[PDB]
RNA sequence: AAUUCUGA
RNA sequence: GCCCGGAUAGCUCAGUCGGUAGAGCAGGGGAUUGAAAAUCCCCGUGUCCUUGGUUCGAUUCCGAGUCCGGGCACCA
RNA sequence: UGAAACUCAAAGGAAUUGACGGGGGCCCGCACAAGCGGUGGAGCAUGUGGUUUAAUUCGAAGCAACGCGAAGAACCUUACCAGGCCUUGACAUGCUAGGGAACCCGGGUGAAAGCCUGGGGUGCCCCGCGAGGGGAGCCCUAGCACAGGUGCUGCAUGGCCGUCGUCAGCUCGUGCCGUGAGGUGUUGGGUUAAGUCCCGCAACGAGCGCAACCCCCGCCGUUAGUUGCCAGCGGUUCGGCCGGGCACUCUAACGGGACUGCCCGCGAAAGCGGGAGGAAGGAGGGGACGACGUCUGGUCAGCAUGGCCCUUACGGCCUGGGCGACACACGUGCUACAAUGCCCACUACAAAGCGAUGCCACCCGGCAACGGGGAGCUAAUCGCAAAAAGGUGGGCCCAGUUCGGAUUGGGGUCUGCAACCCGACCCCAUGAAGCCGGAAUCGCUAGUAAUCGCGGAUCAGCCAUGCCGCGGUGAAUACG
């Protein structure tokens, strides 16, 4: 969910980038 | 703690972290737009008097 | 709504069946205004119809939605210290709204894990006069008539 | 205040009531030299502030009394040894037979250091009547020997308790914000601060004004 | 606690600014602050003239100081000694060319800031405020106008029960834009409180 | 068919 | 002094063939009302007087004591 | 039949204007109904009471206090406590004395503040090359008048803001009626959102109100063309990329048009219903604007200022602690209990704003956060930037789980002198309660409710789930 820091929306709602949302 | 405070708001001693904004009309420390450099009160009172270049009440 | 008699918003004709009602039914299945992920389910049900009865999901609608329309329900009133919940006729307009609603709720009750299955099945049992939505229909009609004692209260 | 100085509290009694406030509050505070510290704060304390229990918010005044009494005597024992008692045995009166005439049934227990005399004739024996007359003399004593611990203690407290308008020892007003000690004459300006336990100073002064006239 | 300033509400159209000059987000702060230090210094040495306005234009590294007044005199002196020592005090802290100017006000009664300072003085000189207002207003409408309005806050006469004497004449639709209404606000400073006065002078239209 | 608000 | 009955939540009372501790009020939290009371939801709450015995183990069944409420203390 | 003692500064009649009514009549607002999603249950974020601590600075208190001051508390901020120091003081003016008069640079002890201590040397008015000092900026020690206070008083005050209330109201001038307070105007009749208007009327006008005049959005045009374009074709390696072109799109400036003007129905009119024409009707949808006034509301802690109080400390500086404290209790919010779902891979459509010791194209290392290089951008021309849900196809298959992510253990990056208190992110492992929530209770009548994402402000970074804007999809019900 929008709080699961290890997924897609996890970072969308967060506003960051990580292993679970590389830079395109 | 107001006058003796702006007398610490003028300089930029040790480190920059302690460099903090401050209104010019008064000693306001909160809600100060680096741009104008004035607090929201002075800012409002001036924008009202007209002493502000190109500022005008929005509307949409 | 004390001045104007409000206004009956218009339903845009369907975009497959062309029914101003086949949409009113999807609208109730629309959570968060996602009409695409809603109409999809509905259309996936119509395929469960044509895949479990040659009957084209059209008469399975004009029938299941007609066998659910409550003729009269109960609308409470209070003359002054009177806990009388008077029974009375239903506006043709209202009827539809009450129907469709009970249809979705009922659908959302069945044990079918998918979705369209539930809508399809509930539509079958309701056309075939035996669906949870009709259970609420008779349940409502029991309250009604059973209180014809308050017939002089048709406000 | 008694939790800052280090003393220990015992809430012997506290009781609510109808709308809002408190009906009766009786507390026991210990620690070395405690009475001497809360003895000056014995009177009626006046308050003047905007009334919260009013619609207009009018400025109102409130009075409340504070009494102080140390914990001295505690035991409860009155063993009247038959050392000061003069028991008499007079002949029974009333019905009976030969035995009421000839047997010294009636008994009179006389309390010599007081003057009170109890008698008994209920039964037909002397040893059960002098013992029944002591179960009565002990009772009437247990009320007239405690009535004096209530009359030696109703003038031992003092006098300042009218609670009326004009009998105040200290005035607390949050309107203009100040505390007025009517004994010494001092006028402190921290009322919301005195309502936290800072009393050492006005107790310092109340123990000079009080024990300065004797 | 309603009503909003009638100036910042007319700025757009009706009433013009009082300091127009584009600027970049890196100077505006320092420059805008300059204008204030100017209205601050012009505040003191000039009150004897009736500084009913101070328009300041600036193209770059210059200044268009224009002090409108209804009675110049003391502004210059009698040739060019004061207005000269003012450009002196000015540039004595302003790195630009203080291009000063001075307008005149024909009808000083139809200028709010003026009528404001006016009454603001009749107050400090212990006058029947109940009168001074009905008299200052009985000055405008006669000396040509369509609406007039003055307001004085609590402490009139010194009574602790702070009042607020109203008093207006003519017409004063603060809601109607096409009208142009002069607004003023002076501050009497007495021994007790610190009164406040507002001036509302109605003028043109279209 | 549902009580009360002291005293600047 | 003899005979009979009792004490159990802070208050007033029920209860078990011995193994389960209960009711109303009070008290605490929340809710309503501007705020009180009334009303509504949510809970907790005990060496079953002390001292012994039988029993596998007792609030209950016997022994002792302390207090309480009654009835008895007549013939001379 | 019928007193007194004592006691009070009134008890009382009628008649105004109001307020109130569990009185009546007519007519409104998401006020109820109608209808959808939420709170109160769980975990957590934030604010508050309480409690505790040496201090947990302060205020705000029903609606109209509580994600409110606070639109950026690690020292700073900072106003609180513990501790170290400074007192002509950090600042404004001015006076007096010999120093000293722009001035820049070390050492020492201490945690730092501060105290001590070591040097170049001061243009200048200028008798005067000069010994000297008059000397103006002006720094240092001593002295005086003073400076300082976020200490109190928001029922001493200004100014500003909240609420009744976006309510339909409130007044004045003259006349008349009433002894007067006061009413009539401002009632009744009809209409409208409206004291808007129409008709009568001892009234006639007028003022503050609403409206309109202001901006945004929709339809159209004129002028404008480095945004846009095979609408036309050209070459086009194929990206409007080229030249070339203003017809579109758009950008911003000035105008038109809607007004119940036209038909018909009703009415005396005002006005209402419906129909057409029109992109648009009977205030088309939003703003901005919020009357005489109420609340001794709040705000001396934004500023100012009356008055009281301290002035080698109630002032000034400093390292550090505290505002973040938790057995409890209330409010606003975030993430959830799931299949109209979650996770995984691939591909598309916006708008509004914002960027030089600033936003960062693209490579290389590291799974990553992040680090090197470096180009472009003063920005309708480059970047922040991928929008997300969705469309799409592959696996989970109903178990507290591939749901949900609290807590805890280990490892790192980045600002910042410095992350124990007390920061934000990265990876691994931990996977607690929650299965739609008692009594009660919140918002909304349309592109609204719901859902989804983007930007800005403050700011080194950020506890921002808060606030102000922007856009994608897009409902149900209203009898009364
Ligand atoms: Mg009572
Ligand atoms: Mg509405
Ligand atoms: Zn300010």
């Amino acid at each position: 969910g929008k709080g699961d820091r290890r997924t897609r929306r996890g970072k969308i709602w967060r506003g960051t980038y990580g292993k679970y949302r590389p830079r395109k | 703690a107001r006058k003796a405070l702006i007398e610490k708001a003028k300089r930029t001693p040790k480190f920059k972290v302690r460099a903090y904004t401050r209104c010019v009309r008064c000693g306001r420390a909160r809600s100060v737009y680096r741009f104008f450099g004035l607090c929201r009160i002075c800012l409002r009172e001036l924008a009202h008097k007209g002493q502000l270049p190109g500022v005008r009440k929005a509307s949409w | 709504a004390r001045r104007r008699r409000a206004e009956v918003r218009q339903l845009q004709p369907d975009l497959v069946y062309g029914d101003v009602l086949v949409t009113a039914f999807i609208n109730k299945i629309m959570r968060d205004g996602k009409k695409n992920l809603a109409a999809r389910i509905f259309y996936d049900a119509c395929k469960i119809i044509q895949e479990k009865t040659g009957q084209e999901p059209l008469k399975v609608f004009k029938q299941a939605v007609e066998n659910v329309k409550p003729r009269m329900e109960v609308r409470s009133r209070r003359v002054g210290g009177a806990n009388y919940q008077v029974p009375m006729e239903v506006s043709p307009r209202r009827q539809q709204s009450l129907a469709l609603r009970w249809l979705v709720q009922a659908a959302n009750q069945r044990p079918e894990r998918r979705a369209a299955v539930r809508i399809a099945h509930e539509l079958m049992d309701a056309a075939e006069g035996k669906g949870g939505a009709v259970k609420k229909k008779e349940d409502v009609e029991r309250m009604a008539e059973a209180n014809r004692a308050y017939a002089h209260y048709r406000w | 205040f008694a939790e800052r100085q280090g003393f220990q509290v015992e809430v012997v009694d506290l009781t609510p009531g109808p709308e809002a406030g408190i009906d009766y509050a009786q507390i026991l505070v210990k620690g070395e030299n405690a009475y001497g510290l809360l003895s000056p704060e014995a009177g009626v304390h006046r308050l003047v502030r905007p009334s919260p229990f009013d619609a207009s918010g009018r400025r109102h005044t409130s009075f409340a009394g504070v009494e102080v009494i140390p914990e001295v005597d505690e035991e409860v024992e009155v063993v009247l040894k038959p050392e000061e008692l003069r028991i008499d045995v007079m002949r029974a009166s009333g019905p009976g037979g030969q035995g009421v005439n000839t047997t010294d049934s009636a008994v009179r227990v006389v309390h010599l250091p007081t003057g009170i005399t109890v008698t008994c004739q209920t039964t037909r024996s002397q040893i059960k009547n002098k013992e029944l007359a002591l179960k009565i003399l002990k009772a009437r004593l247990y009320e007239l020997e405690r009535k004096k611990r209530e009359e030696e203690l109703k003038a031992l407290r003092g006098e300042v308790r009218p609670i009326e308008w004009g009998s105040q020892i200290r005035s607390y007003v949050l309107d203009k914000n100040y505390v007025k000690d009517h004994r010494t004459g001092l006028m402190r300006h921290d009322p919301e601060n005195v309502l936290d336990g800072d009393l050492m100073d006005l107790i310092w002064a109340g123990l000079e004004w009080k024990a300065g006239r004797r | 606690g309603n009503k909003i300033h009638p100036i910042g509400f007319r700025l757009g159209i009706t009433r013009d600014w009082e300091s127009r000059w584009y600027a970049g987000k890196k100077q505006y702060r320092h420059l805008l602050l300059e204008d204030q230090r100017i209205r601050g210094l012009l505040e003191k040495e000039l009150y004897s003239a009736g500084l009913a306005r101070v328009d300041i234009e600036r193209a770059a590294d210059n200044v268009a100081v224009t002090v409108h007044v209804a009675k110049p005199g003391v502004v210059i002196g009698r040739g060019g000694e004061r207005i000269r020592v003012l450009r002196e005090e000015l540039a004595k802290l302003t790195g630009k060319n203080v291009a000063l100017n001075v307008q005149e006000v024909q009808n000083p009664n139809l200028s709010a800031p003026l009528v404001a300072q006016r009454v603001a003085e009749q107050i400090e000189r212990r006058f029947a405020v109940r009168r001074a207002i009905k008299q200052a207003v009985q000055r405008v409408m006669e000396s040509g106008a369509k609406g007039a309005k003055v307001i004085v806050s609590g402490r009139i006469g010194g009574a602790e029960q702070a009042r607020t004497e109203w008093a207006a004449q003519g017409r004063v639709p603060l809601h109607t834009l096409r009208a142009n209404i002069d607004y003023g606000f002076a501050l009497a400073r007495t021994t007790y409180g610190v009164l406040g006065v507002k001036a509302y002078i109605f003028l043109g239209e279209v």
